[PDB]
């Protein structure tokens, strides 16, 4: 290609790589004098000599052609010594973001990286040695004149070059959509097939002038088109077949593979869950460690298989219609969603199941799912959808009025798909008449690891419980636990733990802490609870009595 | 055709490397047309990936000006850029701005587009326009000119700006002009109509060489208030004692011993307690101490400003601006008037813009905000409501209300 090279440098103070080749067989090094001779004839590489002090090992894998080989160079050292780049690939195109087109073509560039020249001054650093005769002779060595596969600068420089080469055609044909992912070009248009093929031929000639071939073997003309791991039909798109592993004995690595495949499937298969399977990965120590599936993990896997054996498809985007995102709750902090425009015709699906923070509730997690969907929708379609959420307007209103942090959800309507999202309790804003008043306190000794938790009440009741292997905050939470345990359906509670008040006042319904979980249980079972704070060690009311009692 | 000023980063610091966040269709289209026109006019140049730096870019739309305005978030670059109080190119802030009856803000960033930028610094100004559904890789540009939002632009353009404002400030000695980043804050004491008229004349002068209305007189301070009742419960006195106990960290000579003495014994929260003569004495005294401003708190221009905000509900937001803890330079209460009353994130964003604006008028710089919001909630929506050409520093906090001090 006559494209102008891109100047690249090594990091300051750094020099080139000086490593050695592997394994030196006459089959291997005769294959290495076999592969390169054609690249040298075409000008991709050039022979070099001992006055070049650098070296890097080379190898090759098999392409998905399964007959052609792919030449790779282990440039990890050179990459470590090469300047940083700003990557221009910001994300991955999705078929749900495509619009229906009358005529579609998919093209691939042949030997893409090898068609882009490398900066002259940099070429000396790409030197690779092939032993002449198993180290019995100086040795044959080459250097790259084009972008190597394995150098960290090659993909960005190729992408930039391809963008510059495509820009004229894009500006001249605004009514032709060209999705450009590496050397893979999707080309859609609303032209009749004849003039469409005319414009395709023009595009291929433009690419060829700049040295980018488009072999017919990788030129798709009729549906279904194979594109980015999907199959594109005129009216719908499908994922390419997903094959789940089937094992009698499962290792950590097998489960990791399975969860990954299920996540990939969740983009179009509705209702996928991976919580129980992922829990098996926790606490493990080796990738080859055998992990027996729990009962819950077996059930979750079976449900996923049932989902996956049913055929599904997504549809394409209609910009003259609204985007709609509907969310359902699945339990244990798992959420699934569908994005569509016409009912029962999903553009795509997805799921949200991250645990953010030690203590949270379903309203916060629903807000998080809404935010994930909003970001994804802006990426794919450039706008935010309208939401259908299983939460009452009264519940949301109560939450965002009582909660102290600013929060919001865009335009949404209530959809009655149980289980609904709800607040599981609400602390009273005023003290409760006729309810017992508990002054609670807990304290721990940091060097000793011993503590105590207790309460004093206005009705004359008092209690102190010893605690071992605890902390300060844990003793405070423990005092609240005692008060909730020994009180009736309605209770007033007074603590000096800004920490515990902080956790409980956020109305969490789940927690990574067993103690906080127990407190949540007790709060859900209560009828009315007023919780108040006072400063400690100021000799206040019953707080001084309980603080004296614990000590 | 002017010689550039050599500028460098602070020692041991590298350029910004901040990722571009997703943008809606309208913002992307606006940025594409704006950057295309700027590219034809030579203000920016297309660059490749061998430039390893990046700064996020987006666009805003003022309500009174339906044209899109490009906004590059150069906060990181500004933090890494050399200071200009060593090159003596700093801007002094006039103390008379906050006394004026009306202050209009004007966007004068376009002036910066007439002065070239140091050839060896331009690489630090790179930014990337994204693509809907990642149809294409991002499109990268860098500045050849003093960029909008870069802290070095007002410093380098200072001499020019003074030369352009000299006749207007000569014909109007009692109007105050203060330049902050890309903005001119223009204060006067005269009536509304003639104020807007003189603003028009100022505009035509600037336009010839190359309307947001504030009222600082209406900015009041909201102090710590104590409730006033006739009968008091145990709970009322517990909350009062806790509130005053916190307030003893800010004010001087605040007592609690008698009001606290009322609570002796393990008493029911709802039980009514009569106020001792001595306790009423204590409440009146403490109530008076909170009435007058705290003595001994002065602005220090060598230290940064910090702003805390608390949501109070029903569209009310309290805030405090300080430099050292508990030594508040200002306490206030923001309230929206849009009528809709149903968006916390919008109200908080507007509150940040108003507080930072007051900090610019009063002290000449914005404070670092401690925002009572989750990071991801703020980042999901805040650009939809931003209207300023500057962006303040902020961080995210989650502190529930122990006592409700400021309400
Ligand atoms: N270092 C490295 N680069 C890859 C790999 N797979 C693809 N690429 C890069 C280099 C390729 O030139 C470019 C386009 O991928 P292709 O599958 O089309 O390979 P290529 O165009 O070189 O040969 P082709 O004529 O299409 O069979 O993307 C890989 O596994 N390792
Ligand atoms: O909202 C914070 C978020 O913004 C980023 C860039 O998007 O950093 C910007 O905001 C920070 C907070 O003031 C600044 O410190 C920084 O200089 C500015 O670029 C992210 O770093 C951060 O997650
Ligand atoms: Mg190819």
């Amino acid at each position: 290609s006559p494209i102008e090279t891109v100047p690249v440098k090594l990091k300051p103070g750094m020099d080139g790589p000086k490593v050695k080749q592997w394994p030196l067989t006459e089959e291997k090094i005769k294959a290495l004098v076999e592969i390169c001779t054609e690249m040298e004839k075409e000008g991709k590489i050039s022979k070099i000599g001992p006055e070049n002090p650098y070296n890097t090992p080379v190898f090759a894998i098999k392409k998905k052609d399964s007959t052609k080989w792919r030449k790779l160079v282990d440039f990890r050292e050179l990459n470590k010594r090469t300047q940083d780049f700003w990557e221009v690939q910001l994300g991955i195109p999705h078929p749900a973001g495509l619009k229906q087109k009358k005529s579609v073509t998919v093209l691939d560039v042949g030997d893409a990286y090898f068609s882009v020249p490398l900066d002259k001054d940099f070429r000396k650093y790409t030197a690779f040695t092939i032993p002449s005769i198993n180290n019995e002779t100086p040795g044959i060595r080459y250097q790259y004149n084009v972008l190597p596969m394995g150098w960290k600068g090659s993909p960005a420089i190729f992408q930039s070059s391809m963008t510059k080469i495509l820009e004229p055609f894009r500006k001249q044909n605004p009514d032709i959509v060209i999705y450009q992912y590496m050397d893979d070009l999707y080309v859609g248009s609303d032209l009749e097939i004849g003039q469409h093929r005319t414009k395709i031929e023009e595009l291929r000639q433009h690419l060829l002038r700049w040295g980018f071939t488009t072999p017919d073997k990788k030129h798709q003309k009729e549906p279904p088109f194979l594109w980015m791991g999907y199959e594109l039909h005129p009216d719908k798109w499908t994922v390419q077949p997903i094959v789940l592993p089937e094992k009698d004995s499962w290792t950590v690595n097998d489960i990791q593979k399975l969860v990954g495949k299920l996540n990939w499937a969740s983009q179009i298969y509705a209702g996928i869950k991976v919580r129980q399977l992922s829990k098996l990965l926790r606490g493990t120590k080796a990738l080859t460690e055998v992990v027996p599936l729990t009962e819950e993990a077996e059930l979750e896997l079976a449900e996923n298989r049932e989902i996956l054996k049913e055929p599904v498809h997504g549809v394409y985007y209609d910009p003259s219609k609204d985007l709609i995102a509907e969310i359902q709750k699945q339990g244990q902090g798992q959420w699934t969603y569908q994005i569509y425009q016409e009912p029962f015709k999903n553009l795509k699906t997805g799921k949200y199941a991250r645990m953010k923070g030690a203590h949270t509730n379903d309203v916060k997690q629903l807000t998080e799912a809404v935010q994930k969907i909003a970001t994804e929708s802006i990426v794919i379609w450039g706008k935010t959808p309208k939401f259908k959420l299983p939460i009452q307007k009264e519940t949301w209103e109560a939450w965002w009025t009582e909660y102290w942090q600013a929060t919001w959800i865009p335009e949404w309507e209530f959809v009655n798909t149980p289980p609904l999202v709800k607040l599981w309790y609400q602390l009273e804003k005023e003290p409760i008449i006729g309810a017992e008043t508990f002054y609670v306190d807990g304290a721990a000794n940091r060097e000793t690891k011993l503590g105590k938790a207790g309460y004093v009440t206005d009705r004359g009741r008092q209690k102190v419980v010893p605690l071992t292997d605890t902390t300060n905050q844990k003793t405070e939470l423990q005092a609240i636990h005692l008060a909730l345990q020994d009180s009736g359906l309605e209770v007033n509670i007074v603590t000096d733990s800004q920490y515990a008040l902080g956790i409980i006042q956020a109305q969490p319904d789940k927690s990574e802490s067993e103690l906080v979980s127990q407190i949540i249980e007790q709060l859900i079972k209560k009828e009315k609870v007023y919780l108040a704070w006072v400063p400690a060690h100021k000799g206040i009311g019953g707080n001084e009595q309980v603080d004296k009692l614990v000590s | 055709p002017i010689e550039t000023v050599p500028v460098k980063l602070k020692p041991g610091m590298d350029g910004p490397k901040v990722k571009q966040w997703p943008l809606t269709e309208e913002k992307i289209k606006a940025l594409v047309e704006i950057c295309t026109e700027m590219e034809k006019e030579g203000k920016i140049s297309k660059i490749g990936p061998e430039n390893p730096y990046n700064t996020p870019v987006f666009a805003i739309k003022k309500k009174d000006s339906t044209k899109w305005r490009k906004l590059v978030d150069f906060r990181e670059l500004n933090k890494r850029t050399q200071d200009f109080w060593e090159v003596q190119l700093g801007i002094p802030h006039p103390a008379g701005l906050k006394q004026k009856k009306s202050v209009t803000v004007l966007d004068v960033g376009d002036a910066y587009f007439s002065v070239p930028l140091d050839k060896d610094f331009r690489k630090y100004t790179a930014f990337t326009i994204p693509s809907i559904n990642n149809e294409t890789p991002g499109i990268r540009y860098q500045y050849n000119v003093l960029p909008q939002g870069w802290k070095g632009s007002p410093a380098i353009f200072q001499s020019s700006m003074t030369k352009i404002l000299e006749p207007f400030r000569k014909q109007n000695p009692d109007i105050v002009i203060y330049q902050y980043m890309d903005d001119l804050y223009v204060g006067s004491d005269l009536e509304i109509g003639q104020h807007r008229t003189k603003i028009e004349e100022l505009r035509q002068h600037l336009l010839r060489w190359g309307g947001y209305e504030l009222h600082p007189d209406k900015w009041t301070v909201q102090p710590i208030v104590l409730p006033e009742k006739d009968s008091w419960t145990v709970n009322d006195i517990q909350k009062l004692v806790g509130k005053l106990n916190w307030a003893s960290q800010i004010y001087a000579g605040i007592k609690v011993r008698q009001l606290s003495k009322l609570l002796r014994g393990t008493k029911a929260l709802t039980e009514v307690v009569p106020l001792t003569e001595e306790a009423e004495l204590e409440l009146a005294e403490n109530r008076e101490i909170l009435k007058e401003p705290v003595h001994g708190v002065y602005y220090d221009p060598s230290k940064d400003l910090i702003a805390e905000i608390q949501k109070q509900g029903q569209g009310q937001w309290t805030y405090q601006i300080y430099q050292e803890p508990f030594k508040n330079l200002k306490t206030g209460k923001y309230a929206r008037m849009k009528g809709a009353h149903t968006n916390d994130v919008k109200q908080l964003t507007e509150a940040v813009q108003k507080i930072a604006t007051e900090s610019i008028v009063i002290w000449g710089k914005t404070p670092k905000f401690k925002l009572p919001i989750q990071k991801e909630t703020w980042e999901a929506w805040w650009t939809e409501y931003w209207q300023a050409t500057w962006i303040p520093e902020w961080e995210f906090v989650n502190t529930p209300p122990l006592v409700k001090l400021w309400y």
